[PDB]
RNA sequence: AAAUAGGCGGCCGUGGACGAGGGCUCGGGUAGAAGACCCGG
RNA sequence: GCAUGAAUGGCGUAACGAGGUCCCCGCUGUCCCCGGCCGGGGCCCGGCGAAACCUCUGCCUGGCGCGCAUGCCAGGGACC
RNA sequence: UAAGGUCCGGUGGAGCCGCCGGUAUCGCGGAUCCUGCCGGGAGUAGCAGCGUAGUCGGGUGAGAAUCCCGACCGCCGGAGGGGCCAGGGUUCCACGGCAAUGGUCGUCAGCCGUGGGUUAGUCGGUCCUAACCCCGCCCGUAACUCGGCGCGGGGGAAAGGGAAACGGGUUUAUAUUCCCGUACCGCGGGGGUAGGUGCGGCAACGCAAGCCCGGAGGGUGACGCCUCGGGGUAGGCGGACCGGCCGAUGAGGCCGGCUAAGCGUAUAAGCCCGGGGAGUGCCGUAAUGGCGAGAACCGGGUGAAAGCGCGAAUGGCCCCCCCGUUAGGGGGGUUCCGCCGAUCCCUGGGGCCCGUGAAAAGCCCUCCGGGAAUUCCGAUCCCCCGCGACCGUACCGAGAACCGACACAGGUGCCCCUGGGUGAGAAGCCUAAGGCGUGUCGGGGGAAACCCGGCCGAGGGAACUCGGCAAACUGGCCCCGUAACUUCGGGAGAAGGGGUGCCUGCGGGUGCGUAACCCGCAGGUCGCAGUGACUAGGGGGGCCCGACUGUUUAAUAAAAA
RNA sequence: CCCGAAACCGGUCGAUCUAGCCCGGGGCAGGGUGAAGUCCCUCAACCGAGGGAUGGAGGCCCGCUAGGGGUGCUGAUGUGCAGUUCGCUCCCGUGACCCCGGGCUAGGGGUGAAAGGCCAAUCGAGGCCGGAGAUAGCUGGUUCCCGCCGAAUCAUCCCG
RNA sequence: CCGAUAGCGAACUAGUACCGUGAGGGAAAGCUGAAAAGCACCCCGGGAGGGGGGUGAAAAGAGCCUGAAACCGGGCGGCG
RNA sequence: GGACGCUAAGCCGCCCGGUGGAUGGCUCGGCUCGGGGCGCCGACGAAGGGCGUGGCAAGCUGCGAUAAGCCCCGGCGAGGCGCAGGCAGCCGUCGAACCGGGGAUUCCCGAAUGGGACCUCCCGCGGCUUAUGCCGCACUCCG
């Protein structure tokens, strides 16, 4: 679409995800059951990647 | 309501409440020159705030 | 801090009145400033320092005069009104009145025994079709038929 | 080039092209838990109901095993009818028996495809099959199409016609009322014409009027090229 | 409140207080019928009111004397008429 | 302000002495966007 | 018919239209031909305070020149 | 020549060179270069435009046009106001401040600082199931945090369903909760009694409401649309009375006069029951219509709100007269009579249909009744003892607390749809209740030119212009009258004509006894003008296209698509 | 030597923007017109004819009700009040209507009453990171002095 | 080998502040003096600011070692 | 007529004060290399994360409601109480601070595992005891 979108919707209001407790990010999806910052509610592993994208952020965060 | 604050979230909010205080006097004497007040002071109109 | 807009707001809930109506003697603003309690405010109400003007309506005199005309069928007209058909009372609303009495009339005439069993059928079937307007009109139509005396 | 088309979306399970299955309450089986044979089973017409999902009349039948299941309603049905199943059922309207016991020349519906599955053919409202010919080898039945199919006489079927008709296809009148039918079913509607949909969306058309390729398409062509007249043997009706 | 929508269990009437302030108040269920479901007549005699309230309100307005209260008296006049017909023959 | 910067008449001088013209002031405009202009005091 | 034509629908059509085109009547400062009034500004004052962009200059006329110049060249005007 | 070096004087107050041989993240004028700092523009524009608010005394203070108090005047007025859903998170409240923040201003404040405020068996969340989702097991895939089937289990509604609570008081800030009154849910005990393992009435049916583990079954929970009529009362307004206030004239107005949730006793048209038996077949509604599976006509029974009492002479309003500088208080009286009109709330018919209209928790009955088995049993009937594992409650909810970086005129749901006049309106305008003057800069100037909204213009009547674009005009309402064409519906409010104020006397209609209303008529009569303001369509035909209603390039294109 | 653009491919993240579908709910003052059905009255032996009532339909009309859309002025604004605003005007306002909350559909895929429109200020194929310092015959730029010699802008081939 | 507009993004409460639905993206901020002796007491100032006086050096008096240029004010010398 | 008789505003250079943060010296940090070590741990409930905790605590650091800590041993041993050089106050020289090994407690969340869940909460067994205290248990192998 077309620039000028920010007066139309009172959005963000009520989320579409919530505060995790495996990482505390605001991505534990209440309409599924999946964490998209580290995996939880569908998973017993943390995400395992050699990108690094996550692994690096996490180490610095830790 | 506002909906809604579970038991742990009142604790978090409470941590957040503490930070919005200026640094007390006794610290600055103890350091012996000086510690500036330093941004963790909270507003309520201007504060939108990821979790 | 030297509000005093709050002091008024409290006196006003106790008096169960609006804030804008509470009157403070300008000479005794100093006495209301020192009072920081409801119990202090309640004393000041008794002393007259802090007072109530009660809530006020508006006058209906001029409405009473138009209404007096309007009840007599005067001060009206088709140049006096912007309402449409329903203001007049539309075709149902009138008819719902007329039939509901008309049936009571026929019933009255049966217990008076001014109509035999033979008349009744005709009167009922006639009543349904909107012949009458009403009290006068039933009286004329029956009299005419001359079955008021059978 | 182009993307998946309108039929290709349907198969995916897409929700615009998926039937509702919770305002639906249909299906008919004659209880194949006790096979085609065995008289053990009778029921009572409990009700004549509307089935919301087939938008058709249906009959509720209450079995003596104590099980409630639908059987597709006959014409002339009236509550308190007895339906019987087994070969020991009398030949009567709304009674169900195997083909062999059924004489030729009589209107029939709800015939089994493969013996013991409660019908796989003729389950439509107001539509009925006619028993033309009968042989103990194979029993030939005349379908709603007009095509004579051979069936094994161990298959169950019921005597009568199916109720209603003129009520499963009657004039749509206007767009509002037409719309109400497509919620009762699942068909993609309103749908525009391909001819002025782009050559990205649809193989035919451009922006202007003009086709792009001819309508009748090869049968051995891949998916995503079944547009126009699909598997046609001839086209049109005038020179 | 949580709903203010007008509803079938949140329909509301204005009520006076003692002081004559008048506050709006919430209602829940208002009388519903109880049906025979074996004839077009409801079962005569049986209270209307909310169905769970009926535990702790007469279970005896709910049993006029007769073995099954869930068959209407006219509907039971039929039902005897069969069992005895069956029995005579 | 025509640098050929003109003419005539009158008035004037002569942080730390004295002080002619002139404005600001006031009351109004024939005047007037600010200012100016003009007149009375 | 430069270069129409039957469902890559033709012809026509009541009713309908913030659709395109044209004509009339009424009406009217749109115009001949302009003026006055009303409110917010303008202008002035106190306080509050940016931006675009920024080699430099009081120019004009011709000629020249990458052929469309303040500055070269020859004229002309010039108190700030 | 130079790249570059050296010396002196001031500053500075601890490190620093030369020479030779090595080494490279080694020398800047430009990159619409990157970064920091700073000037011009300027003290200009902006702090005016939208429905446009302050002004005079007085208080405080270092300082007052915009802080507060008093008076006066506005704006908003079914909605720039009140309560809430989302969100925010302390913005709430209190006290002290003005460097910072508020489009100016500041002693003020949501800014700065520091304390303090949200207290729940009976409200809701939790719970139920819905659309629908996820997990384990099987299996697949080389494999997976991937994938769905077939089984098994869980989850899933802060606007659906649900066993169940109101009123008063108090606080600076809190309350359906704390406190006070009254009421009450569910389970577990006890003490009685219906229970003679239920008593009565010809009957419909009445209940101090059926002993009984188990499993089964059967009803109710439980659902789309739109008319018309029946009923309920919060509640809208006049008269009279009692106080209070306002008051040229002493008149008329305004204002307070109140009864909750919980219960008891009474509801009543549907719906059952008897009598009777439907005579040209009768009777009715607003209507469609009912009837031998029961008419006309007579009685009963039975299931909405309502009334009254309990609740409660309290309690709660409204004033008046005494104490009292004052703390802290005392005493009274009024607390009423009507009639009449609706939002809403519940109850009957009726039309509608190829959408024909979720489930469960929960209840109630019934079949069987284990056992105890009449020394029986039980407690839905009472009264009595004990309890409610858990989370929330502050404030705003918006032309400054949401969200748009922002105090950005934006733009987002519900309820207030019972305020008066007005009128067909949940309409306009005016005026209230209620809210605000932070729709956050002011003061001045014959105030010129010119611009943005906006008013009036003679004579002419589109000459202007692509084009009457833009504006003008009709106008509200009631009657009369209406053409071409036509799918007979429509075209149609075609076109075009006429009336409309106010006062005084009557009639019809509804009612009830002249109270409360609605709709017409006649006479008198003023102005330039009676929809006088506000509100408020110019009309007609021909041609082309697409039948229509709908939809499209959110944000140049709303169309012949 | 340094910088500078449009991209391609792999794996991730997004339907709080917006499209459509499902599920449970909400909202629409007031009026006109008056269908079908049905009755009555008059007139006619009947056939019917006329009037009146009753009844309320329509993807109907009117409307500052609430709400939705957004046509013209090519106005005001256009370093804005505003990264889409203001006023007036216009269309719709019981409907193929609007609207809330839950859930569902994801990248050569969806969704689309069909504009190549839309899918979180990005769509003729989304964003993120990795490959990666991609490649250029193409633009810009590349820093201290001095001394000596001092040009060619012609010729052949080449998807040049 | 580099040295605080460099070397890790980060020498100093740093992957912190902060932004974004999320994935993910991401800064700046080093130095008193030997010892704090970090300014008693006094005049003025509404004044907590600043100024006068007393402060070993204060031109070390509070992100205070050193203290460049652009730039601003006044003045001097020349021009006008 | 020429003369400095008064030439304002302003232009240019320099000077003085301010602004500014460049510059030099300074560096408890990076960066690279060489050598050695570390070389696994966890349902016997890990790592990671959250929220509290100090006299005053805003962050960091350390700990777990035994909360900038507790105990034991050996070693060094005469002042300490983290970053932080304030006051109050606290403890040791009759053995602290500190270092090494070992132990106690080690909240909630998290593989997290009984279930659900915005980092919280509720429960069904069995041991246990005054007892709810308190201890063990209910995902998947092998006996």
């Amino acid at each position: 679409m077309g620039s000028g979108t920010a007066t139309f919707g009172k959005r963000n209001s009520t989320p579409t995800h919530i505060r995790c407790r495996r990482c505390g990010r605001v991505s534990y999806n209440v309409k599924k059951g999946y964490c998209a910052a580290c995996g939880f509610g569908r998973s017993r592993r943390l995400r395992k990647y050699r990108w690094s994208k996550k692994w690096k952020k996490k180490k610095n965060a830790h | 309501m506002a909906r809604n604050k579970p038991l742990a979230k009142k604790l978090r909010l409470a941590k957040a409440l503490k930070q919005n205080r200026r640094v007390p006097v006794w610290v600055i004497v103890k350091t012996n020159r000086r510690v500036l007040t330093h941004p963790k002071r909270r507003y309520w109109r201007r504060t939108k705030l990821k979790e | 801090m030297n509000t005093l807009k709050m002091q008024r707001r409290i006196a006003a809930e106790i008096l169960k009145c609006g804030e804008n109506r509470i009157w403070i003697d300008p000479e005794r603003i100093d006495d209301v400033a020192s009072a920081i309690t409801r119990e202090d405010i309640k004393r000041l109400i008794k002393e007259g320092v802090i007072k109530k003007k009660p809530i006020k309506g508006q006058s209906r005199y001029r409405a009473k005069i138009r209404h007096e005309q309007k009840k007599k069928g005067r001060h009206r007209g088709p140049g006096s009104r912007k309402g449409k058909k329903t203001a007049r009372m539309g075709k149902k609303e009138l008819w719902i009145k007329t039939i509901r009495a008309l049936r009571k009339e026929l019933r009255k005439l049966k217990a008076q025994k001014k109509i035999d069993r033979k008349t009744y059928r005709m009167l009922y079937i006639r009543a349904k079709g909107g012949q009458f307007k009403n009290k006068h009109q039933l009286y004329l139509f029956l009299e005419e038929h001359g079955l008021l005396k059978k | 080039m182009g993307k998946s088309l309108i039929q290709q979306r349907r198969g995916k399970g897409s929700p615009t092209f998926k039937s509702p299955s919770h305002r639906f309450r249909g299906a008919v089986k004659y209880i194949p838990l006790n096979y085609t044979q065995e008289k053990t089973l009778r029921g009572v017409v409990e009700e004549i109901m509307h089935d919301p999902g087939r938008t058709a009349p249906v009959a509720r039948v209450k079995f003596e095993n104590g099980i409630e299941k639908l059987i597709i309603a006959p014409e002339g049905l009236l509550v308190g009818q007895e339906i019987y199943i087994g070969p020991d059922a009398p030949i009567a309207v709304g009674n169900t028996l195997p083909l062999a016991k059924i004489p030729e020349g009589t209107y029939v519906y709800n015939i089994e495809g493969i013996p013991g599955d409660g019908g796989k053919y003729v389950r439509a409202g107001g539509t009925y099959a006619l028993v033309v010919s009968r042989e103990p080898d194979k029993v030939i039945v005349q379908l709603p199409s007009g095509e004579l199919k051979a069936f094994n006489p161990m298959c169950r079927a019921t005597i009568g016609v199916v109720a209603g008709g003129g009520r499963l296809e009657k004039p749509l009148v206007k767009a509002g009322k037409a719309y109400y039918k497509y919620k009762a079913r699942n068909k993609f509607w309103p749908t525009p014409r391909g001819v002025k949909m782009n050559a990205v969306n649809h193989p035919f058309g451009g922006k202007e009027h003009h086709p792009g390729k001819p309508t009748t398409t090869s049968r051995r062509a891949p998916p995503g090229r079944k547009v126009g007249h699909i598997a046609a043997r001839r086209t049109g009706r005038r020179k | 409140m949580k709903p203010m929508y007008r509803s079938r269990s949140w329909r509301r009437k204005y009520v006076r207080t003692p002081g004559g302030r008048v506050v709006i108040h919430f209602e829940r269920k208002k009388p519903k019928i109880a049906h025979c479901a074996m004839c077009g007549r409801p079962l005569n005699g049986i209270p209307r009111g909310r169905p769970v309230e009926m535990r702790k309100l007469p279970k005896t307005k709910k049993r006029p004397e007769r073995p099954m209260p869930h068959l209407c008296p006219r509907c039971m006049r039929k039902v005897m008429k069969e069992q005895i017909r069956a029995q005579l023959s």
